[PDB]
RNA sequence: AAUCCUGGAUGGAACGACGAA
RNA sequence: UAAUUGCGAUAACGAACGAGACCUUAACCUACUAAAUAGUGGUGCUAGCAUUUGCUGGUUAUCCACUUCUUAGAGGGACUAUCGGUUUCAAGCCGAUGGAAGUUUGAGGCAAUAACAGGUCUGUGAUGCCCUUAGACGUUCUGGGCCGCACGCGCGCUACACUGACGGAGCCAGCGAGUCUAACCUUGGCCGAGAGGUCUUGGUAAUCUUGUGAAACUCCGUCGUGCUGGGGAUAGAGCAUUGUAAUUAUUGCUCUUCAACGAGGAAUUCCUAGUAAGCGCAAGUCAUCAGCUUGCGUUGAUUACGUCCCUGCCCUUUGUACACACC
């Protein structure tokens, strides 16, 4: 047994599990490195926590995330949340607390959602319309 | 990737099957100007004639053009699978032709005339000028002509 | 600076844009000081972002959109007129192309260019239907910073869209030339034309 | 059968779809002096069509006259090489 | 260090593998090629048309390398798409089945894919080695 | 001997009472077991116009039946199995046992 | 090309029949000690800033 | 709005009327003794009662309260 | 220790309906 | 105050109904219970690349361990908590910090008294009276019709194109349904351009269909401002399926035909955040037929956070020749 945790990131309906352990610094995504995420722009959106905290903190540790649910953008957001949360869990359990708390402060200074999942969920569809708030169309004459 | 400059061989609007086909646009969608020729038939014949589809119609040889129209008016000889044909199992001889520029509307006419002299429902409907495919006529096709 | 390498090879341009400085897509957010005050505190700069996409929730409270970065506001005001609703990725791509164009032309920072355009195309006076009843007319009034910014973005995007519709120029380059003409002060830009007619009407109805 | 409109027309331009030597050496001399180059530029300037324009951009970028900075489909961007 | 299909981008891999197969020029083509649409929902045939059997073959090889087992039903579900039924609203429609079926037959012939238990088709060691080496070429072209 | 017992009711607390009394019987007899696997409850939805006639505002009504399903796997002699099926039944609860 | 900057110090209330206008008493940044009441079209907070195209005008205060 | 109803207010007033030398200005302990000392069907109503008891104790610690 | 102050408005057009109960 | 919600005032006191409370649902729990019908890791066997440790995978009787993800059950959690302002300084309101969550947390279910001479005897073996009751208005068989078209309205679907159409690759959801004395959802194999056909298989269903590999979307390319590869109505010919039977084409497929439409006048509808809008998907009806509805999720904006100007609602005061009540 070597130091390892497992965390998760979430969005509307996506879930990104993330196994984090000690290794040589490979960051894979469902079979593949982080450079092949295929929006080609939220690739940079997912590089964010790495580029923020500095890649030196990823040399000792390997992350492997499995993602299911949602659509492409939501899978990306689940990925970045699971990554940041797994890093923070590692630095909480195995490394001291000061590194963890400055890491958390950096993440929450840049963007709050990196470590906590947004609360917005779909409102149900109500009859008389196609959506929740919309109604079909009134005709008086 | 490279630009052929050009020669004076280019021609604008040309003629085939009694139709003034426009040049300066690609061959397939140019030949689709011909009645009885659509995008599928045109792409297929331009493939079977060994023609570069990237080329504009206005730069082609009479060899290529006559080969193409030969394939058009005699398709089944050039391994066209007989279900591309607009008129198969025709109505009289059982053979599978392919109608073109004027034959399309003349054959449409004599079909309507067959149905009318038979006094069938579709023929009476056409003769009155109404819709035939069971569509509704209460609230659509008002300004029918 | 350090080039560090991982078990997964992280490229050097991403390493640099990580640890050198926090850029845009590939542009710095410093050297974009606003010269005209009264729009500071409402154009959110000095909070850099790698892309203009964020799942940010600013429409819950009143003045929270002022803390949303202007480029996300521009992307957001791009996706409209129906078919294009949603599709924020296309807006982001169009924006990236547009800022590349505004760098090759007019080699200043394209972010400085767009904020200059915002500052210049902000209607300062505007009208309203006022009265105590039948005595109804178009009385002129001041315009607030936030509505100035919003109306600026609306005018820019609408002009770009109306230009790009039914012609060959891309939405990207229409937006680019519109932004540049606006930042200069042109009277060819849709936004500036609308601005000056609005201001003239306001002047006339004092 | 009313319009509620009148729908005025346009000039119906006549962009070129084949080129020649005059248009070609014109391209070669006039693509320089352009700080930003793409299909819309090479259609509002030199009156080729977009197909010719894309082929010409690939051609020029091959030998190297116009420098790319991003070559996204539906929007190709090029400047002049110093 | 080790290389596989997953460490290389999809589009580039597939283009490389289809070029390899077109240059190899031995796989198969049925004969009804250059006639068909690949799907009831498409309204035109392909535009390349000097190939694209190689592209589909590369794509399904990638797909079976990723997955455990597949079938013509799955591939029709995947390569099918939005059919414009003119005036009525769009809809998902499965693709043409003979195409993918004969693709899998030709790949079984050349020995990239084998028939699997639990029904369907699976990647064998030969195709695995081949695809890995092609991806190796695809990312050592980077130098 | 490898029996499964499934409980496919609507009344959650009656069902849980049955599951509880079964498992305490199992442990007082010292029987190893896979615990109560609570399957996902399934919601039979039925959507209907409230009105018999057609007129009125188009008001709709979604009735639901919640079906809660549980099961437990046991390893035990058939004598204790048959008396187990002899005991532990409730109103409004459908049970079935299956060997192998 | 003269314009006057004015800082908002007090939001009084909404005005106009449809509520799309707000009365505010401001403080001229330049030439301070001067306070004037003005209409505004959009949203506004205290300590915001306004660009008066003309400074010599105040609205009929609703009192 | 966050107005509370007469059920809450009256129940809190009773709890303060006869359990003052007891619960203090902390909602958590006030909750954890109110569930013990009164029987209530709902956790939500319990928490509302406890919050109002805390507010009333805050009132009491600086001057008295009418009623 | 300095120190002068206020309360306040109007504002166009808009015809008609069988009786029975 | 969302609220006859409450502070309080007080010829009223004390109560009830309604609202609220409540119930369901969605969001938090690396705290409890567990789970080859959901997963994860490890170890066995094994494929490939690297070989130097490793990386990606496969593996049913290889077992071992765990429950973060997933399921549920029992519970916890938020009560506007804490702080600062403001108010007779009370109910309460604003802001900030914290927090999963601080618009009664969000959406719904139930939802008062009094009424409409609202709708429905075509849902009722719920029904009074009248009519009819054996060449019946009963019942049933055949064939038509309810689709019928010079026109006028309403709910909607397609689009009027480059933020685009098309061809390739990429490739991601959720709510749910399904066969018994039946014949359902169908995987996989083969044939066929296609629709579809055929040989088998799984499933009474967290297990199989189904990761429902959905669509819009992204990346590459073709086209190139041309009523044009936009648009795909209207027609002709043929091939398949449902069903006893499709002829006024049931539908599906193929080819050909290629009309208006160039952003819509007076008018007018819906909508304040994961909401509008785009996007498709399951179910309902169903032998076949979705352009409809009921729900589902994917992408996801702008603009208010206010007013009573229009249309109306509530409370009070006021006037009234109104009482089937300003029609
Ligand atoms: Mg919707
Ligand atoms: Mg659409
Ligand atoms: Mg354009
Ligand atoms: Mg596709
Ligand atoms: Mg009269
Ligand atoms: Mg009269
Ligand atoms: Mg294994
Ligand atoms: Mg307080
Ligand atoms: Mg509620
Ligand atoms: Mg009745
Ligand atoms: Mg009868
Ligand atoms: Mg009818
Ligand atoms: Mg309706
Ligand atoms: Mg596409
Ligand atoms: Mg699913
Ligand atoms: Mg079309
Ligand atoms: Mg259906
Ligand atoms: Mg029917
Ligand atoms: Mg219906
Ligand atoms: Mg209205
Ligand atoms: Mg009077
Ligand atoms: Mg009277
Ligand atoms: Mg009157």
């Amino acid at each position: 047994a070597v130091p390892s945790v497992q965390t998760f990131g979430k969005k509307k309906s996506a879930t990104a599990v993330a196994h984090v352990k000690a290794g040589k610094g490979l960051i894979k995504v469902n079979g593949s490195p982080i450079t092949l995420v295929e929006p080609e722009i939220l690739r940079f959106k997912v590089y964010e926590p790495l580029l923020l905290v500095g890649l030196d903190k990823f040399s000792n540790i390997d992350i492997r995330v499995r993602v299911t649910g949602g659509g492409h953008v939501s899978q990306v957001y689940a990925i970045r949340q699971a990554i940041a949360k797994g890093l923070v869990a590692y630095h909480q359990k195995y490394v001291d607390e000061q590194s963890k708390n400055e890491l958390k402060k950096a993440f929450t200074s840049y963007d709050r959602t990196l470590l906590i999942a947004d609360s917005r969920r779909p409102e149900p569809k109500k009859f008389g319309g196609k959506g929740a708030r919309s109604r079909f169309q009134k005709s008086y004459r | 990737s490279l630009v052929v400059q050009e020669q004076g061989s280019f021609q604008h609007i040309l003629r085939l099957l009694n139709t003034n086909v426009d040049g300066n646009i690609k061959i397939v969608y140019a030949l689709t100007t011909i009645k009885g020729v659509g995008r599928r038939y045109s792409n297929l014949v331009c493939k079977k004639a060994d023609v570069d589809l990237h080329k504009r119609a206005g730069e082609l040889t009479q060899e290529e053009l006559e080969r193409i129209v030969q394939i058009m008016q005699n398709p089944t000889h050039y391994k066209i699978p007989a279900w591309f044909l607009n008129r198969q199992n025709d109505i009289t001889d059982g053979k599978d032709y392919h109608t073109l520029a004027n034959n399309v509307e003349s054959k449409l006419r004599d079909d309507l005339e067959r149905l009318k002299k038979i006094r069938a429902h579709r023929g009476i409907r056409h003769f009155w000028g109404l819709r035939v495919r069971g569509q509704h006529t209460k609230t659509t096709g008002r300004r029918r002509a | 600076f350090t080039p560090v390498v991982l078990a997964t090879p992280i490229p050097e341009e991403v390493q640099q844009a990580q640890t050198e400085i926090k850029l845009f897509n590939k542009w710095s957010f410093e050297e974009v000081e606003v010269k005209d005050a009264s729009l500071v505190d409402y154009v959110q700069v000095r909070q850099p972002i790698f892309v203009a996409h964020t799942a940010g929730r600013y429409a819950n409270k009143r003045f929270r959109k002022a803390q949303c970065p202007i480029i996300e506001r521009l992307t957001n005001s791009l996706m409209m007129n129906g078919r294009n609703n949603g599709k924020k990725l296309k807006a982001v791509r169009i924006i990236k192309h547009t800022l590349d164009i505004i760098n090759v032309l007019t080699d200043q920072n394209p972010i400085q260019v767009v904020v200059d355009a915002i500052t210049n195309t902000g209607p300062r006076e505007d009208t309203t239907r006022v009265g105590g009843g039948g005595a109804a007319r178009r009385q002129a009034v001041d315009v607030s910073p936030l509505r100035r910014v919003n109306q600026a973005i609306a005018l820019l995007t609408i002009g770009a869209r109306e230009a790009a519709f039914r012609n060959i120029k891309t939405i990207a380059e229409t937006l680019a030339e519109e932004l540049i003409n606006a930042a200069k002060g042109s009277s060819t830009s849709y936004a500036i034309k609308k601005k000056d007619e609005l201001e003239r009407v306001a002047k006339s109805n004092r | 059968k009313k319009k509620w409109s009148k729908k005025s027309m346009k000039d119906r331009a006549q962009h070129a779809v084949i080129l020649d030597q005059e248009k070609y050496d014109r391209i070669l001399k006039e693509v320089p002096t352009y700080r930003y180059v793409s299909v819309s530029v090479l259609v509002d300037r030199l009156k080729i069509g977009g197909s010719l324009a894309r082929i010409a951009l690939r051609h020029l970028e091959k030998e190297g006259i116009i420098k790319p900075i991003s070559k996204h489909s539906k929007q190709a961007i090029y400047t002049r090489a110093t | 260090p080790g290389v596989s299909v997953r460490d290389v981008a999809a589009q580039d891999f597939i283009n490389a593998y289809a070029s390899f197969l077109q240059r190899q020029g031995k796989l198969e083509v049925p004969g009804y090629v250059d006639i068909v649409k690949t799907s009831s929902g498409n309204e035109m045939p392909p535009q390349d048309a000097e190939g694209w059997f190689y592209k589909r073959a590369a794509s399904v090889a990638r797909h079976i390398y990723m997955r455990k087992q597949v079938g013509v039903g799955k591939l029709n579900k995947l390569y099918g798409g939005a059919k414009s039924r003119g005036v009525r609203p769009y809809k998902h429609i499965d693709a043409s089945g003979s195409i993918n079926r004969k693709v899998l037959q030709a790949l079984e012939k050349i020995g990239i894919v084998e028939i699997s238990p639990k029904g369907g088709r699976r990647i064998s060691e030969n195709g695995q080695r081949d695809l890995d080496r092609i991806a190796a070429q695809t990312l050592e072209e980077d130098e | 001997i490898k029996i499964r017992i499934t409980l496919t009711s609507t009344k959650v607390k009656q069902l849980e009472n049955v599951s509880s009394n079964i498992v305490k019987n199992a442990e007082q007899h010292n029987l190893v077991k896979k615990g109560p696997v609570r399957l996902p409850t399934k919601v039979l939805k039925i959507s209907t116009r409230k009105t018999p006639n057609g007129e009125g505002s188009k008001t709709w009504e979604t009735y639901e039946m919640r079906i809660h399903k549980r099961y437990i796997d046991l390893e035990a002699p058939v004598q204790i199995v048959k008396r187990i099926t002899q005991i532990t039944i409730e109103p409004g609860v459908d049970v079935e046992v299956v060997v192998a | 090309t003269p314009v006057t900057l004015a800082k908002v110090i007090k939001v009084l209330g909404r005005t106009g029949s449809r509520g799309g206008v707000t009365q505010v008493r401001v403080e001229f940044l330049e030439d301070t000690s001067r306070t004037i009441v003005r209409n505004v079209k959009g949203p506004v907070r205290e300590n915001d800033i306004l660009v008066l195209m003309e400074s010599e005008r105040e609205a009929r205060r609703l009192r | 709005g966050r107005v509370r109803t007469k059920t809450v207010k009256r129940a809190s007033k009773a709890l303060i009327e006869r359990y003052y030398p007891k619960l203090t200005l902390d909602f958590q302990t006030n909750k954890r003794l109110c569930d013990e000392i009164a029987t209530i069907q709902s956790k939500r109503l319990r928490n509302k009662i406890a919050g109002y008891t805390t507010h009333l104790m805050k009132r009491i610690q600086k001057g008295p309260v009418r009623g």
